[PDB]
Formats: C-alpha cells, structure tokens, sequence
C-alpha cells in the first residue's frame, strides 16, 4: 500500500516477466521491447493488461481502480528498466528520454452508452469510429514561472495530463507571473471526436460523441473514419484520456443464424423473396425493390492484378417526384442497412457529405471532420435532394464515387479518407455525376433479420463471374454496342450488379442466369435511360441542336433575359443555351 | 542581482575560440573566417562533426543545449574576428554561427519533428509551401531625451512596449540611425510530398529567418534548415529559429539499396532493345490497347534533358502530354497509374488546389491579417510531374497562368505588391474530355474543347482517343475487362471479397517506379548519326505536312529530340541511338497521323 512498493512491483513485472516456454525460452518480452524501442526512436511500449493480470492481478486491479497514479508509476518503472537495459548509451545519447507506456487488453469492449460517472477516473475500453481529428499541437507538461517583481521562480511545476487549464499563484506583485518557455517541457497533443458505432445506435437515436485526448506517440496514429477501440481514463473537464488505440486495419454470428442464412440462400425464390420482403409497407414499386436489394448486397470490391482496386459498391439514383414516397423508402433502407447514414443535399452539417477542414475559433485551430460518406464507409449513404449539394461537396463527390476516397489537400501533402459507401441518391432534375451512377430509375423477413443476413453475406461471400456468364455478358455487350449509349463503365456496373445477385444466393461464382437478371435490370435502366435522354439528353440529336444554337447565335451577333427567353421559345433547353454561352465565353 | 561571472559560459566561450583558432592544424576554419571577412558576410558555417571530433562533449552540449551554447559560440566568433581584424568586427554588431554536418537523431522531417526536440538543435528537411514578406524588425531601439539631455537604449530580443516618454513624462525621440533593425521573414516547411503517407495529417513547421538567411528560400524549394526549435510565449505555438538554410538538389538521387541497383542493372542488360516495350506493356496492364499512348506516357515519366545555353535560355527537358477522348475511356485510369508509378507526381483537377489554384498565389492569412506567398500544385510539382484531370474545366485566370509555366517553366507573381518568380519546371500530363462528349472529327481540338490553340502548341503530344464502335475492338476490350474482373488472387477460396481496411513479363509498379527513378538521373547526349537521322526524319515530316492535327514545326523537332533522349534514358544508354530516334519518330507520326 505504498507508492514505492507499487513502482517496484511494476519494475519487476516489466523486466522479470517471462513469455514462451522451456522450448522457446523464457524471453523477457517487455525487456526486449524496451531495448529495441530505445535503440530506435520509439520511446514507447505496448502493455498487455492480460499479461499484467497473469503476473500480478493486484496490479491490474490497481490500474482499473486508480489508472492515472499507477500509470505514472508504471511509466517511471519503464524509464528505470530502459535506463538499466541501455545504460551504456553512446556519447550525447546518455541523456535518458521518457517512455510512453501504451496498454492493450483482451477484455471485451464496452458500449459507449454504458458509461456511468462512477467509472470516472477508472480505466475503460470502448469501441467506435472517429469523426473528427485535431491538428497536432504542443502542450506543456512541465512549466516554470517567474515573479515579475520579486524575480522568484517556481521551477518544474507539474501540470496534470489532460484537458485542464493552468494554476497561476496568487503572489510571490499579486497574481501576475511570467511563464519562461525556455525551460518549459511540452509534448504533442491532439483532440479527436469518437462516435458510437452505427451498429449499436438505438433506433431513431443520434449516436453520442466523445472527446479523446492523445498526447504522446499514441497521437497522430488515426484519421477520421477509422474504426478503432480505445482504452483510456474516463475524465471530466467530459472527455476520455486515451491510453491505447487499436485500429481495425482488417475486418472487424451464432450457428443458428448461419443455418438460417444458408436456408434463405437455398430458397429458389430467394431473389424474389428478398425483393418483395424489403418494403411491404410502401406501394408503387416494381423492380426498384430488386435494385435496392442489389445495392444493399453490393458488388465485390476487387483487387486487380496491378494492385489497384475497383469499386465494389453500386450507386443507384432515383430521379422524379417530391410527392412520391422515396423519403419513406430511403428511411427504410437506411434502417435496414447494417451501416446506414441518411442525409440530404442540404444536410447543413459543417462537414457535409464529405470531409471538411475548418479552423475552430474556440481554439482557433484546424479540425478535420468526416462527412456522411466517410462515416458510412462499407455501408450505405442515402442522399435526399442529391442535386442540392454544396460547391465543395459537388467537387468532392466526383472522387467520392470514382475512387471511393475523399482527398483533402494541404499544399502538397494530401490526406485520403476511405469512403467505400454505396450511394442511394434522390433527385428531381452536376450532369457529369449522372455518368458515374451504376443504375438510374425515373419515378416477410423482419427488418432486423434482413440486416443480419445482409451483414453476414457481405462479410462472408464475395462472388466472381463464371466463364460462361462472362462470355454471355461479353456477347450481349457487343450486341448492345452494335445496336447503338452503352459504355465500358456500364459494363462494369452490370458486372457489379451480377456479382451482387450471385452474392444474394451466397454463390462463390455468378451463373449466366445471374448475368441475365443483371442485364434485365440494366435494360430496365437503359430504356428508362432512352426516355431520360428525352428527359435530359445531356447524344447525337442534342449535339445537332446545340450546333443549331451556335449557328443562330453567330447569325444574330458576332438584354440577356430577352435572349434567353427567345432561345427557350425556340425549343432550346435553358441548360443547352447556358452551356453554349459558357463555351463561347471560353473560346 | 547581476551575474558577476559564469564559469560554464567562460569555459564554453574559450573552448569555441580554441576550436575556431585553427592555426596549429589544417587551418580549415581560420581560412573559412578569413574568406568570410573578405566576402563581407557575417555567418560562419560550422560542421558539427568537426566539433564532435575535436570535442564530443562540447558538441553534445551544443546540440542538447542550443541557445546558450550558440550564444557562447557567437561571442567566441566575434572575439576571434576582432583579433584577426578589429575594424571589421566593429562593422557588424554581432556575428552568427551556422551549423552543418551529420546529426545523429536530431536530423528529422516535419512529420517526425516531435515536441521532444524543443530547445534542441534540429535539421529539418522539407518543401517550402508558404513564405512571408521581408519586414524589418527592431532588436535594439535608442531614444533621446532633450529635456534631460539623456540617451537611453532598450533591447527586445526574444522578450505599448516601445518606450516613448521618460519616467517624468518628458518626451523621448528615437535615434533611428543608432537603433538596430534586422530583416525578418517567416516560412513554412512540410514533408516532401512523395515521401508523406496519406493516412497521417499534414505536418507543417514554421521557420524564422533573419539577416542573410531571409531570402535564401522560396515556396516550392526543397530545403534543409538547421536551427533551434523553441516554444513561443503562451497550448504553445512552436517555431524553429533558423541558424542555416541550404537548398538541396531537387533531383536528389535514388539511394535505395545496392540490391535494387544490381537488379536494375541486370534488367537493363538483359534486353535493352525490348526494355522500353516491356515497360510500356506493363505500364497500365488494366488498360487494353492505347500502346502508343502508354509509350508516350513512359517517355514523359523519364523526361528529356534540360538544356541551358550561355545566353540564359533554358530549353526545357520536360515533356507535356494532353489526352482528349470520349468519356468512358481510360484517361483517368491512366492518370491514376501515372500517379502510382511516377517517381514524384502530384494530382490535381482543373480547379487546382483550393484557394491557391494550380500556380502560386498570394493569400492574406486572415488569422493575423498577414500576406503569405503560398505555392500551388504546379510549383510543388517542380522537377516532377503534374497530373491534371478535367483540364478543360480550368478557370480563365488559370488558363492564362498556365501559359507562362508551359512556355518558360517559371511562374511570376507581382500582384498584391508581392514580387516573386518561382521555379515551376514540371512535366504536365493533362486529360480533358471533349465538350458534350462524342468527339466529332470535324472541328479542331481547340474548337472541340477550347484552348486558343496556343496551349495545343505548347503540349508536345496531343492524343485523340475516340470510342470507335468496332465490334472487334469492343470484343477485345470487353474480354480484357472481364478477364481482369474475374481475376482471383493466388491464395483464396472463391470466398469473401477483400475485407474493408482502415488503411489506404509484367513488372511490379514499385519496381517500375524505382527503375524510372534511377534512369531519370542519366544524362544522355546526342550522336552525329542520330542528329543526321533526326534531321532527315524532320524534313520528311515537313514534306508529309503538304497534305491537309497541328502543323509540324520546330516545336515538333524539339519534341522529337526530347522523346529520343527519353527513350535513350529508358535503356540507360549514355548516348542516344538510332533506335531511340526511330521510336520517337514513329510515335510522333502516330500522334499526328492516325
Ligand atoms: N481500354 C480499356 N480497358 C479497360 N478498361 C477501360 C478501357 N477504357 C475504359 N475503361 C474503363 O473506364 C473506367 C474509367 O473511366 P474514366 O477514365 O474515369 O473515364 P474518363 O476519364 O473519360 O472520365 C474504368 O473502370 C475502366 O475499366
Ligand atoms: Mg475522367
Ligand atoms: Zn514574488
């Protein structure tokens, strides 16, 4: 029950601990790790709470109950063991550097919702997905002040780690004191925002947000959008003192659930069952339900031989009417999706659909916040009024749907945020984006069971095209080109739809019948596209009429409202007139 | 309450004076200081390694403790200069010391410049992104009181402050001549874009320059600054006080490993005739056809050899390529492959980097209301490659700006009362889809997109790639696409797709990047036989111009020379060969004659 005794316990645990066996030797894992790190420029370690508990359960109990103080003792013990292990440091290097001890545990995560104040100042471990990150700044831990009048100095004033303020003395001239930065010691500092995982969000509830504080090497290890698990000290200034970060670099179901899913796949009408079973509560849907099902299951995120990756997601656009029940349909689908984010083109969020870097005045510092796209990475993004995106959002969405990544730029350096989100957009009437939408349409199983099946299939089965199916698609594509329009990007969209259809049945490969169904959906989309060329036409006839506008304007000249009205009365679309005017301005 | 004397400071000063007192030895530093006096400069460059050799402990003290040790070193240098020459020492109030040489661990980059280095000498290498206007800064102000007939002085240094009245409120008038002002500038440094992972956030370090160090840096310059990293007065904004700034060659060299060099040599010596063909085939395997386009992209990557003449001309060794073609073609995919393969390439769109656009710009900080000359994408692409998408959508101001960089390779900005002429030598690979799609082979490429035909003149190669609906070509493309999509990794069980990750004959892309980076260093030269052959081929091209793309002219001749040099680089040959000229000629024929 003495601090020195506890520090001795930590020192012996770090240096004397043994891992392996007689065959593999009783290696001092922590001793070797400390030696390797100090020989390098790491000056940190990873502590396995399981290892500590195995060595001395009382130490783990102390860390859980009182994390800050025992953590300081453990850090000092790490310093001592590193010093003794690396006592003969070369010239100049003989100055001993502090060691940041980072700790990990095998214990199951804890829901962010289940965080009582009683655990404040008690070690916690919670999962989440980061939504915003802060520029790495410098925060002082050891400071010294001087009395402007008396010249009295108070050196090495320890500042408790965390998002706390300062403590200026009342006097020895009264309170005024001068900080002397020369001897001040500071460490890196970084504030992050962690959000509850979309899986665990309550129905119709906004996920809660927490502030995380990472200072030493543990900072700058994560970027907004990452799925992480954090061990730290629950603190209240309300925030978390981070002590260990695990990033889900890869990946992230009861046997009865698997058996039920296998049964569902085995159903011959599984395609029809899913199509009909999604939204029985809504009326006026024919093969749009099938399209939404294909979007939910999504295609296969392939990795080409050269190492590049081709978006496995399928983007669906619904063009048409405000009166239709696509708001209800979007709400239902985002509810059903294992990861679903629903917003509008005018969501009004500071980040917006994509990420955004903004200087917060509260600290006057750059904060990078993740938009809806990045948050729904690996899920679905429902976008009402997709035609009403912001200028920056309009610029970003091109790459967002192209490379499935959001790229922000600082001078030369560029940060990339993974957004592998299938987009379900709704609009009434920029046009370049329409080219990148895989499918465009003009106007039983429980929801939870559907979501579970979707997640299971998505994480387990990724289909591929069979030789017969691929050859059938190739011949069909040649026929469509000969008749014509169809583009290679549309061929890739058809391939993704076919892969999604095969995945619905949990088949390793895609049958030619699956290609036929995918082609049926794409032919629905393409005859709809013919009548959309009638709707939009943004096209040999359009080019000819644009040339007619060019000739007419050349003849006229070589108010603005009157000119626009006349050309519109000449059957010329307003968009065509504006495009011609802009082109002639560029010339 | 005044320090009568200090033993440590005296010892340090005397030791530094002894070190500079290089007369009983090689005399390197005594000669250095003599040359410094003769040159009128007042900043001695000192190799830290020499100090370590003479005294390891003293060098360790200097590195760990920077401010005090540097003050002592400056004192010793001034004393030594006075001893050698008193009048010259009197000319300058203080003489600064600039460090140099290898730093064990203090040599870091802005990404790795952790806060643990505070108060320690650091050697930060990076790319200058923002620069501030040179402004005078008062370091010592002298005031005069006529009422008391008394002259007072004040020092600001690192420390309403400007004194204006005597303690009795008698007016004080400044003595501008006597007071001491030094020119002062602020810049920003970031890690080299090539070696800066996208996962991490940007890491920018501010740098303060004074005296002769002021203008020895510009945006878009890869520079190494050795200085003292200090905390500004109070969260604590951190800045690096520069002791010396040196611009390192942007070309640099491919350090890599001896094994990589041996592999490159073996690959080059295996089949030099077909090496270019194999690299072109393996450039973008996901894309079918477009063989000549891939060859041109490879030539751009290798790039020509810049020629600088006695008259100050700077005939550019870069190669610029433009790609026009119907949508749903691999243009964007080709640009992505170039980004993934080019040794040092930067992506951008028609809009360019936000605010700064493509070329440099002048921006008011709006945090302190201060002007800053911020480098754009083109400037940061210097001696590299810039991959422009949607080149048609470039703004009119950018349309005018791109002209100067394309012509001369340097961007000049005088707006906002800020003068700058930043190097922007960078090969540009631009892709622009034709307006209203469905390219028509009736109008000129200018009239198809709108460039004024002057940019078309600037671009060396302009490739028109149309989506011809040939059943045979379509079958080939579809077969290639489906074969790529069906492809499965060597180890897999036809199961799951690649798990979602939180981290962002045929030669490996990394190997190709390394090989082209190594080849770029070579400096091939023309051969008389090659010169005659290229002259004959150029005459033939002019002759073929009789029939009525852009006309063949001297621009085409320089393009052919650059392509021949690039293909010579591909084979590593120190001299161009008839094969290189023939390949360049056939490529140009394809570009201008389908
Ligand atoms: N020759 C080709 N071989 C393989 N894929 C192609 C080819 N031409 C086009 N593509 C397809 O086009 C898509 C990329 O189109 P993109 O370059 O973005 O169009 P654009 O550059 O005209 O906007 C890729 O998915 C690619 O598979
Ligand atoms: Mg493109
Ligand atoms: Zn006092």
């Amino acid at each position: 029950a003495r601090k020195s005794q506890l520090q001795r316990r930590f020192k012996e645990f770090l240096r004397q601990y043994r891992v392996g066996t007689d065959r593999t030797g009783f290696t001092f894992k922590y001793r070797d790790e400390l030696k390797r790190h100090y020989n390098l420029g790491e000056y940190w370690i990873e502590v396995e709470m399981e290892d500590l508990a195995s060595f001395d359960e009382d130490l783990a109990d102390y860390l859980y109950k009182q994390p800050a103080e025992h953590l300081q003792l453990l850090e000092e013990a790490a310093k001592e063991v590193a010093d003794e292990v690396t006592r003969p440091r070369p010239s100049g290097e003989e100055v001993l550097q502090d060691i940041q001890v980072m700790l990990k545990s095998d214990a199951s995560p804890s829901s962010i919702r289940s965080l009582k104040s009683d655990m404040m100042s008690h070690l916690v471990k919670i999962p989440g997905i980061i939504i915003a990150a802060s520029a790495v700044r410098a925060k002082a831990t050891r400071i010294s002040i001087q009395c402007r009048s008396c010249r009295n100095t108070l050196t090495n004033i320890a500042m408790r780690p965390g998002l706390e303020g300062y403590a200026l003395p009342r006097k020895c001239p009264l309170d005024p004191y001068f900080i002397m930065p020369d001897k001040c010691k500071c460490v890196d500092f970084q504030t992050l925002k962690l959000q509850e995982l979309p899986d665990a969000v309550p129905h119709g509830e906004m996920p809660r947000h927490m502030q995380l504080y990472c200072d030493r090497y543990l900072c700058d290890k994560v970027v907004p959008g990452n799925r992480v698990t954090i061990m730290g000290i629950y603190s209240i200034k309300s925030y978390i003192r981070v002590l260990g970060i695990q990033v889900d670099t890869d990946g992230s179901v009861s046997p009865q659930e698997e058996e039920e899913f296998r049964r569902l796949a085995a159903l011959p009408n599984v395609y029809e069952v899913i199509s009909k079973s999604i939204a029985p509560s809504i009326f006026g849907g024919t093969d749009m339900k099938k399209a939404i099902a294909c979007l939910l299951f999504g295609g296969s995120r392939k990795r080409l031989p050269d190492g590049l990756t081709r978006r496995g997601d399928i983007n669906l656009l619904m063009l048409g009417d405000p009166g239709t029940a696509k708001s209800q349909l979007l709400k239902f689908v985002e509810k059903c999706s294992p990861i679903g984010v629903y917003t509008s083109g005018k969501g009004s969020s500071a980040a917006g659909l994509t990420a955004s870097v903004m200087r917060d005045p509260s600290s006057r510092n750059f904060i990078m916040e993740g938009g809806a796209m990045v948050l729904a990475d690996g899920g679905v993004v429902c976008i009402d009024e997709f035609d009403k995106m912001r200028e920056d959002d309009r610029v970003a969405i091109h790459e967002a749907m192209e490379q499935q990544t959001i790229s922000i730029a600082k001078a030369g350096i560029t940060t990339t945020l993974n957004s592998r989100c299938s987009v379900l957009a709704a609009a009434n009437s920029m046009p370049t984006i329409l080219s990148r939408f895989d499918m465009i349409f003009i106007v039983e199983i429980d929801l939870a069971k559907l979501k579970k099946f979707i997640a299971y299939c998505r994480v387990k089965c990724g289909p591929r095209l069979s030789a017969e199916a691929a050859e059938k698609l190739k011949n069909r594509y040649i026929i469509m080109r000969s008749g014509a329009p169809i583009t290679v990007r549309q061929l890739e969209a058809i391939v993704r739809i076919a892969e999604a259809l095969s995945k619905m049945k949990l088949q390793p490969f895609a049958t030619e019948a699956d290609v036929e169904e995918a082609l049926r959906l794409f032919q629905v989309s393409t005859l709809d596209a013919a009548l959309s060329g009638t709707l939009s036409g943004v096209s040999q006839e359009d080019q000819e009429m644009l040339s007619r506008i060019e000739k007419q304007l050349k003849r006229r000249f070589a108010s603005e409202h009157s000119i626009i009205k006349d050309f519109t009365k000449q059957k010329y679309p307003e968009h065509a007139i504006h495009k011609v005017l802009q082109l002639m301005l560029r010339r | 309450t005044v320090v009568l004397d200090d033993v440590e400071l005296r010892e340090a000063q005397r030791d530094y004076l002894d070190f500079l007192d290089d007369e009983e030895d090689q005399g390197i530093y005594q000669s250095k200081v003599r040359e410094l006096i003769s040159d009128n400069q007042y900043r001695l460059i000192v190799n830290v390694n020499d100090l370590r050799r003479k005294n390891e402990k003293r060098a360790n003290r200097l590195l760990n403790n920077a401010f005090e040790e540097l003050v002592a070193f400056q004192r010793a240098l001034k004393d030594f200069v006075a001893s050698i020459d008193a009048t010259y020492a009197k000319q300058y109030e203080e003489f600064y010391v600039g460090l140099e040489g290898s730093f064990g661990s203090k040599h870091v980059s802005p990404r790795t410049l952790t806060s643990c280095f505070l108060s320690c000498v650091v050697c930060v290498e990076g790319i200058v992104t923002k620069c501030s206007l040179v402004r005078p800064k008062v370091v010592r102000s002298v005031h005069y009181c006529p009422a008391t007939k008394k002259t007072i002085e004040r020092r600001y240094s690192d420390l309403s402050v400007y004194p204006t009245k005597d303690e009795e409120n008698n007016p004080l008038e400044t003595e501008y001549g006597l007071s001491v002002y030094k020119d002062h500038q602020t810049i920003t440094i970031q890690e080299m874009p090539e070696k800066a992972p996208a996962g991490q956030l940007p890491r920018s370090v501010d740098v303060i320059l004074d005296d002769d160090l002021v203008d020895k840096a510009k945006p878009g310059d890869r520079v190494q600054v050795v200085g003292t990293y200090r905390c500004l007065p109070g969260t604590f904004r951190t800045v690096l006080i520069a002791c010396n700034v040196k611009q390192m060659s942007k070309d640099a060299q491919p350090s890599f490993s001896a094994e990589d060099i041996a592999k490159i040599k073996k690959f080059s010596k295996t089949r030099s005739k077909d090496i270019f063909d194999q690299l072109a085939k393996s450039l973008a395997p996901s894309i079918h056809g477009h063989d000549y386009v891939k060859k041109a992209i490879l030539c751009l990557l290798l790039g020509g050899v810049e020629r600088d003449l006695e008259n100050g001309s700077h005939i550019r060794g870069d190669i610029n390529i433009l790609l026009i073609g119907d949508p749903s073609v691999a243009k964007s995919q080709l640009l992505r492959y170039v980004l993934c393969t080019a040794p040092r390439a930067i992506p951008t769109t028609g809009r360019g980097s936000s605010g700064v656009g493509l070329t440099a710009a002048v921006t008011t900080d709006q945090e302190t209301g201060e002007r800053r000359l911020e480098a754009g994408a083109m400037v940061l692409a210097d001696r590299g490659v810039v991959c422009i998408d949607e080149f048609d959508k470039m703004s009119d101001m950018d349309r005018t700006a791109i002209h100067e960089v394309m012509e001369q390779g340097r961007v000049t900005i005088a707006k906002a009362g800020i003068h700058a002429r930043l190097n922007a030598r960078c090969s540009v690979l631009a892709a622009a889809n034709p307006v209203y799609g469905r390219y028509d082979q009736y109008k000129t490429p200018m009239e198809n997109i709108g460039l004024q035909d002057s940019l078309l003149s600037r671009f060396d190669l302009l490739f028109i790639m149309l989506d011809q609906m040939d059943p045979e070509q379509d079958r080939e493309i579809s077969d290639h696409v489906l074969r790529m999509h069906r492809y499965r990794a060597p180890g897999e069980q036809d199961g799951d797709a690649m798990p979602l990750g939180s981290a962002v004959k045929m030669v490996s892309a990394a190997f190709m990047k390394k090989y082209i980076h190594v080849a770029k260093i070579i400096k091939p030269v023309l051969t008389q036989e090659s010169a005659t052959y290229i002259a004959e081929e150029y005459s033939r091209l002019r002759s073929q111009d009789s029939m009525s793309t852009s006309p063949v002219t001297a621009r085409t001749l320089e393009t052919l020379i650059r392509l021949a040099t690039a293909h010579a680089k591909a084979r590593m040959s120190k001299t161009v060969d008839l094969q290189d000229a023939e390949e360049a000629v056939e490529l140009v024929q394809y570009a201008y004659f389908k």
